């Protein structure tokens, strides 16, 4: 229930001169962090996949791929450029009663290999925030997961608010 | 001169449709009543309206007033042949909203809804919204038009709770949202089975809810005669059966198996047996 508080947007880099057309495509969730308390079901999590399909309006079409409950689950928004390149909102959030504020901010990212995103939102008045390790394969270095870890520990999350989602064969290559 | 009226508040129910206009009567002892007017303030827009109450009167009444429309109010004391200068002020009656979203056929991964579509003439549809209430995740989003009061929003996950609202729809506007929070079934388990009974001991076996995870199954059992007894197992998600032990000879024992995810327990599957 209890929330850390989100950081402030000072402690949160934009990665520069971001190019939205080679952040297109898939990108694997290798790592995850969020300010909500985990609960433990006695398994560890799967690894999901992310798309990130550009348009002509240079939005994005998002889809996330999860392997859930024995078939494949998929979730879609679309996210438009915020204030600058690398920054994103949601398209029509005044949609969506009682979510007031949602910002998608690519932290760094080498476009072929990895990526760090922040994601923030207000939903009935919580702030909730997460970090996401995206690779292009489904593994990391070391040097790549620990610079996640210390990231998400200088937004003030705890060592095991953070996850790394075990490498799966379904749904998430097709 | 004639004194204006004071006070003017100015009340749109939009439960009810209706705007009541209210004041505090004038100081001027000997007047006629009150004539009071709709204006909308919007030159291209609604029309307008005229009302007259007597002189002991305070307020008066419109109904179908366009929800969205501002429009001015003017409330002016008469005096035979002669009025005030007015006392105005400007208000824009909401849109209504549902008063009656229910929830019907609720299942794993679909839930029903149904409400009384509102006689409003300018309501032009509705919108649905499927938000999930732990995360704050938008799920889906739809349309329907000004008559329909039905629909079933599908390919939801089972044992999570969903933020589903209506919104009343105008071209330009909207109602404040219609919002209740509706969780999907965890399903249930099937056909319970004894087997293997003695004086102290029973086998309880059943069928397990198809293509779910489940976190536990979960086993309640106590004596028919006494129902406040009641023990509670907790069983893996992979075994679809348990052995029930230290248990009283020639006893009758009711015993349930529910499914959990999550937390969130199923209808109980519920069935007696004697040792």
């Amino acid at each position: 229930s209890d929330l850390i508080p989100a950081p402030p947007l000072s402690k949160v880099p934009l990665q520069q001169n971001f190019q939205d057309n080679q952040f297109h495509g898939k990108w694997y969730v290798v790592g995850k962090a969020g300010n909500h308390d985990l609960r433990e079901d006695k398994d560890p999590r799967k690894m999901q996949a992310t798309i990130y399909e550009l348009k002509e309006d240079k939005s994005y079409n998002v889809t996330n791929v999860r392997f859930v409950h024995k078939k494949c689950n998929y979730r879609i928004w679309t996210f438009v450029p915020g204030s600058q390149p690398g920054e994103f909102t949601l398209g029509n959030i005044k949609s969506w009663p009682g979510l007031t504020s949602w910002l998608v901010r690519v932290v760094s990212t080498n476009y072929n290999q990895h990526a760090m995103v922040f994601f923030k939102r207000v939903y009935q008045n919580r702030e909730l925030f997460e970090i996401t390790l995206y690779g292009r394969t489904k593994e990391l270095t070391n040097e790549l997961k620990e610079n996640f870890i210390r990231f998400s520990k200088s937004l003030g999350l705890p060592e095991n608010h953070i996850v790394f989602p075990v490498p799966i064969d379904q749904c998430i290559d097709g | 001169p004639l004194s204006p009226p004071t006070n003017l508040h100015l009340e749109a129910n939009p439960d009810t449709g209706v705007l009541t206009v209210s004041w505090e009567r004038s100081t001027t002892p000997d007047i006629t009543g009150y004539r009071i007017t709709t204006t909308p303030t919007n030159g291209q827009q609604g029309n307008s309206l005229e009302e007259v109450v007597h002189a002991d009167q305070s307020s008066c009444t419109f109904d179908n007033l366009s929800p969205g429309l501002e429009y001015n109010v003017s409330v002016y004391t008469v005096k035979d042949d002669k009025e005030s200068v007015p006392i105005s002020d400007t208000i824009i009656p909401e849109v209504p909203q549902l008063t009656d979203l229910s929830f019907v056929d609720i299942t794993d991964s679909s839930i029903g809804l149904r409400w009384t579509p509102l006689n409003s003439s300018t309501i032009i549809g509705y919108r649905i919204t499927v938000v999930a209430a732990g995360e704050g995740i938008p799920i889906f989003e739809d349309f329907v038009d000004s008559s329909v009061g039905y629909y079933t929003v599908t390919g939801l996950e089972p044992g999570i709770d969903y933020d589903i609202s209506v919104i009343t729809l105008i071209n330009g506007g909207e109602s404040a949202p219609t919002t209740l929070t509706q969780q999907t079934a965890v399903p249930p388990p099937t056909d319970l089975r004894f087997t293997n009974i003695g004086p102290d001991t029973m086998r309880v076996t059943w069928a397990p809810p198809p293509s779910i995870d489940l976190t536990n199954f979960l086993v309640r059992y106590s004596p028919v005669k006494n129902e406040e007894d009641v023990a509670e197992l907790s069983i893996s998600p992979s075994d679809n059966a348990v052995v029930l032990t230290n248990l009283l000879p020639g006893t009758e024992y009711v015993v349930s198996v529910s499914s959990v995810y999550e937390q969130h327990e199923s209808t109980p599957l519920r069935g007696r047996q004697k040792t």
